[PDB]
RNA sequence: GAGGACCGAACCGACUAAUGUUGAAAAAUUAGCGGAUGACUUGUGGCUGGGGGUGAAAGGCCAAUCAAACCGGGAGAUAG
RNA sequence: CAGGUGGUCAGGUAGAGAAUACCAAGGCGCUUGAGAGAACUCGGGUGAAGGAACUAGGCAAAAUGGUGCCGUAACUUCGG
RNA sequence: UUCCUUGUCGGGUAAGUUCCGACCUGCACGAAUGGCGUAAUGAUGGCCAGGCUGUCUCCACCCGAGACUCAGUGAAAUUG
RNA sequence: GAUGUCGGCUCAUCACAUCCUGGGGCUGAAGUAGGUCCCAAGGGUAUGGCUGUUCGCCAUUUAAAGUGGUACGCGAGCUGGGUUUAGAACGUCGUGAGACAGUUCGGUCCCUAUCUGCCGUGGGCGCUGGAGAACUGAGGGGGGCUGCUCCUAGUACGAGAGGACCGGAGUGGACGCAUCACUGGUGUUCGGGUUGUCAUGCCAAUGGCACUGCCCGGUAGCUAAAUGCGGAAGAGAUAAGUGCUGAAAGCAUCUAAGCACGAAACUUGCCCCGAGAUGAGUUCUCCCUGACCCUUUAAGGGUCCUGAAGGAACGUUGAAGACGACGACGUUGAUAGGCCGGGUGUGUAAGCGCAGCGAUGCGUUGAGCUAACCGGUACUAAUGAACCGUGAGGCUUAACCU
């Protein structure tokens, strides 16, 4: 249940290869206000698909 | 002879005049059509490719749509191959029907088994559970021993172990057929068949005698 | 669904009262038995004037089960309790002169003809 | 779905009388006797109805010569014949599994009388 | 905790 | 293996789900809008919406059936008397889900939920 | 109204089993258990100091260590 | 830090009761959460047929459970 | 307490190296290093039976806590 | 400067000196059934009672209940009964402390997986333009058991009794796979009954808590105890064996030349995986046909204009799923929820009226309530986009463009 030997830093790095993050790159311009926002998500100003909602 | 693509609808039953209750599984079978005829020349072996159903006109890709375009006919939901009986000779685009099943007597209904997901050693290979008590601790449904000692010193390949179950191709053999309703494209094979309801099926005549 | 170490009510005037299915005849590694399958059984209890005495060992046929007997139409004939007739150990045939209770239709199998002739029901 | 229900309703018989659970109901049963197909009666109080369309069936308990005898019967099975209701009656709770333990006088059921 | 006991083989 | 199961355990015993969705259902009514986690917000739609359907037809019996749920006379009073007629001919779609980014507290998927009209 | 009497909480004790075994805990928790007017339990404060103390006796216990406590010293003891 | 720490105050209903359940006064939701609903593990519920065939062993679970009354054997130091 | 030994016989069980009773051929019982018997008592040892049950035949499903994923913090034994 | 030690549970793997099934020889082999030996490891190869026991004995099965290797397989899988600590006693030994492969009672079984290995599932890249599918099957794995009964036939055989060889048919046991239609289980998300208490001001009606309070049922789903199927037939080449012809050796001889049969073993057939099969294969289809410099002048480095097929991301999701993946849907629209209708379960709601002093009953009423089902429905949630991926695709040789 424990290592008999110490792994190389090289071996440790190959394990980290799948740990890399990927940018969503899915941001979309608002139809009205024109501010950028994530797709299928409301704008911080509350606008969504051009209609006014929330207003907070 | 060639099989035909089918589709599970739901298990039922067909009452007989003698009063015996024989279980059956309804299987609609829209008529197949031969998109292409394979041969020893151009393809190196004789075979037919067929399709059925009605895929949405928008979701069909052009590279796929251009394949059906060669056949001159609207695209099916999918594609499946069937080996020729050697003596057979089918023209391209021919509408093969369920009527062929009237004399098949027995058939092998291929289907994809239900996905049980990941499963333990007990569910997959029917291993018996160990003692539930008598001082037992942290060991019931567990596989337990999986090898000897220093000899081999390795687990054997193909060893029965916990893993993925279901969601794989299977084929029950020599299933009996009862009714062949061409008017409704029904195929009432006797007994249970592999596959989830609404899943695609591939019925073929039994190799067994 | 008879198995090993299973008590059964006596089904005939053999003089036996309580019996137990020590063994299940008919094939290797066999477990369950019922309907009409033969089972050798010990006699754990018997009335004094009966043909059989306590501790006797002889083959016997099941006649009724709590599980019931299945039918081709899907119907099943369940019974409130298990029962069995004491066949002779040497060559079948019931020992008792009267078999109590409604024997099931599945007994129709040549050798069991003597049993079904008794008990008018079924 | 619709392909299934259409196939089932066609096999369904249209001559089944309605009956409340707990009613006394004779159940005629055709059966082979090794030759002649003589019919046989089977009277008994219903204890558990299970309607499932074509798959529908109901248990019919009967206390004969000692221990009782329960027998399920498919509503649409060829083997079953007449399903006459010999006795009007009523009980709360359609299931009657508790009657299996009750015996003799305990098994009484009052008539629905309406 | 360390315990004690004896390894009598 | 689930298979055709519906609803979600949401890491809670059913006795709490009979309560946590009972109180939250009333909060959605009182302000006609509440902020909540996305997985839970979908669960809410199967709760409040049927209650609105009960309000479609006023009767002495239905007023008590509503009382068994939500357990607040102030909330049910808005039903029938107000929320009932207001949806009128509409059938379903009483509310909508609107995701609003992830919570700063632990990257929880926040999602607004609100009534179709909102007139307060 | 007698009892080293009975059932049974507090209180005291720790028989079985699971969990825990780098634990929440250097011996506990959970589900049961024994005693519970007495050879009872407990608060507070004293007494017995190391070949000695105490012990309804296990060579147990004497500050998480006891077939001879701990601290410092002889002592950098000796070690084929 | 799921342990240890003496005394005092003793509400409502049910109950023999300081047991136990629900509540008053009052104090808390226990310093990581949000999800997904695999094995396996821990803590529980139920299970058709059989009822110790399990196992070193009825281990563990299950079951029995209150008050009033009828009635109660061998044996005995005549209290059991 | 008996090595031979699973002594022999009888009882219990379909079958009993254990249990009960007896025989005495007591390797190597024995009378205050007490013999024998004994009502009651026992978280005591062994055996049998009723009831009871997933202990088992054979596991099946469900309710919660981990396991899994995301976010925050962030160890361990071991290691030419 | 530690290799955990008997048995049991679980899980196995290999050998053949073969327990059963198969193929034969010989028989002091009539038949049935045996003896013994050869070939053959494909499959199968008991439950209990006693004892810690393996073993063994007994009871009863079975076509048979093989012999062994694998650290007398298997404690980083389990059990701690045995043995094998610290308590104690009996017998025996010693003056004694103690001891006894003599006995009895009791006595903490640690470790979150680094590598190899295995069961699964992905990311990346290559397969030489890119992409979507259908594949060919090199190779590998899985499956391979068998009784009973009947026909042949009460015939061959035999004095009687008994009772077949070959072949055929039917039906079970054990095992594997698939399935929920039935028969059942579960169903803390459905309905109802009911106990104590609290709360909603109270009557009435509901809800909270007490293991889901205790239960009685019960939809989907899952599941066996439930029901469908599977072992083969055939063929190829053989082992032991049975031969044909035929010399060496005038004869004889199965073999030396040649030729014919011959087993559940072998190769196929049966089912699954599968071109990372780098020996990276085939077939079908789809998409891309712009303008100038720099450098060590070439499979060179870039800019501008272009961004296609298709993929991915996001969202709704799924009888797919640990996470990825996979299938489906995304406004030209049934993917999910809701909704309408239906089904199913619960079994006579709430309210009112009537009958009764009352608890209660009757009528309204198979009523009310219905989760996960089925059929319909765009009410809502799936936004127009943007992202990844380009601009005709090396060299050499041959065959064709009639
Ligand atoms: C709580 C945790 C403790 O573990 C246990 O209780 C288990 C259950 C013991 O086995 C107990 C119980 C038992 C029967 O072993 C199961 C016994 O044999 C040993 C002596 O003690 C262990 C592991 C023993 O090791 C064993 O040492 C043996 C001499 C050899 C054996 N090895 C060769 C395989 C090894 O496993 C031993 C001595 O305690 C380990 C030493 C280092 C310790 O004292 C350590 C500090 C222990 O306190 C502990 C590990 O933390």
């Amino acid at each position: 249940a424990v290592q008999q030997n110490k792994p190389t830093r090289s071996k440790r790095g190959m394990r980290r290869s799948h740990d890399a993050l990927t940018a969503v790159t899915s941001l979309s311009v608002d139809k009205t206000s024109g501010e950028k926002h994530l797709r299928h998500h409301i704008t911080a100003d509350g606008y969504y698909r051009g209609r006014k909602v929330i207003a907070k | 002879m060639i099989g035909l693509v089918g589709k599970k609808v739901g298990m039922t039953r067909i009452f007989t005049e003698d009063g015996v209750s024989i279980p059956v599984t309804v299987i609609e079978v829209e008529a197949n059509r031969v998109t292409q005829v394979k041969d020893l020349a151009n393809d190196g072996y004789r075979a037919i490719q067929v399709t059925t159903g009605a895929k949405k006109a928008n979701r069909v890709t052009k590279p796929e749509a251009g394949h059906f375009a060669k056949a001159g006919v609207e695209a099916g939901r999918g594609l499946w191959e069937f080996r020729l009986a050697e003596g057979e000779e089918f023209t391209v685009g021919q509408s093969i029907s369920v009527e062929l099943f009237a004399d098949v007597k027995k058939v092998d209904v291929t289907g994809t088994s239900k996905g049980k997901g990941f499963a333990g050693t007990v569910k997959r290979w029917n291993f018996r559970t160990q003692d539930a008590t008598h001082g037992n601790s942290l060991s019931h449904r567990v596989p337990g021993s999986i090898g000897q000692n220093q000899t081999p010193g390795k687990v054997f390949k193909g060893k029965k172990m916990a893993g993925q179950m279901g969601n794989e191709r299977v084929t029950v053999q020599s299933l009996d057929v009862v009714r062949v309703d061409a008017e409704r494209n029904l195929l009432l094979v006797k007994g249970a068949v592999p596959g989830a309801t609404g899943s695609d099926l591939i019925v073929k005549p039994a190799v067994k005698a | 669904m008879i198995q090993e170490q299973t008590m059964l009510n006596v089904a005939d005037n053999s003089g036996a009262r309580r019996v137990m299915c020590i063994k299940v005849l008919g094939g290797s590694h066999r477990r369950y038995a019922g309907v009409g399958d033969i089972i050798k059984i010990t006699i754990k209890e018997a009335i004094p004037r009966g043909k059989v005495k306590k501790g006797d060992v002889l083959k016997a046929v099941v006649v009724r089960t709590k599980k019931g007997v299945r039918r081709p139409d899907g119907s099943v004939i369940r019974f409130d309790g298990n029962a069995c007739v004491l066949l002779n150990n040497n060559s079948e045939q019931p020992i008792g002169t009267r078999i109590f209770g409604p024997v099931t239709r599945e007994l129709r199998s040549e050798k069991f003809m003597k049993i079904i002739s008794l008990a008018p029901e079924v | 779905s619709n392909i299934i229900k259409q196939l089932e309703q066609e096999q369904m018989k249209q001559d089944v009388p309605s009956f409340r659970p707990g009613d006394t109901v004779e159940v005629k049963v055709w059966v082979v006797e090794g030759s002649k197909k003589r019919l046989q009666a089977f009277e008994g109080v219903v204890i558990a109805i299970r309607n499932r369309g074509l798959h529908s069936a109901f248990t019919v308990r009967k206390i004969s010569n000692g221990e009782g005898v329960e027998r399920v019967f498919q509503t649409h099975s060829p083997v079953v014949d007449s399903i006459s209701v010999k006795r009007r009656g009523a009980v709360r709770k359609a299931k009657l599994y508790y009657l299996r333990e009750r015996t003799g006088k305990a098994a009484r059921i009052k008539e629905r009388l309406n | 905790a360390v315990f004690q006991m004896r390894n009598v083989d | 293996m689930r298979h055709r199961k519906s609803g979600r355990q949401l890491n809670r015993n059913s006795s709490h789900r009979q309560a946590m969705f009972r109180n939250m259902a009333g909060s959605l009514v009182r302000h006609e809008i509440i902020k909540t986690t996305l997985p839970k917000a979908k669960e809410l739609r199967r709760v409040v919406e049927p209650l609105i359907t009960l309000a479609k037809t006023d009767s002495v019996a239905n007023r008590r059936l509503a009382f068994a749920r939500t357990r607040d006379n102030e909330i049910v009073a808005k039903l029938f008397n107000e929320l009932g007629p207001r949806f009128a001919s509409r059938a379903g779609g009483y509310t909508r889900i609107l995701k609003c980014g992830f919570r700063a507290g632990d990257n929880a998927p926040m999602a607004y939920i609100e009534l179709v009209d909102r007139s307060e």
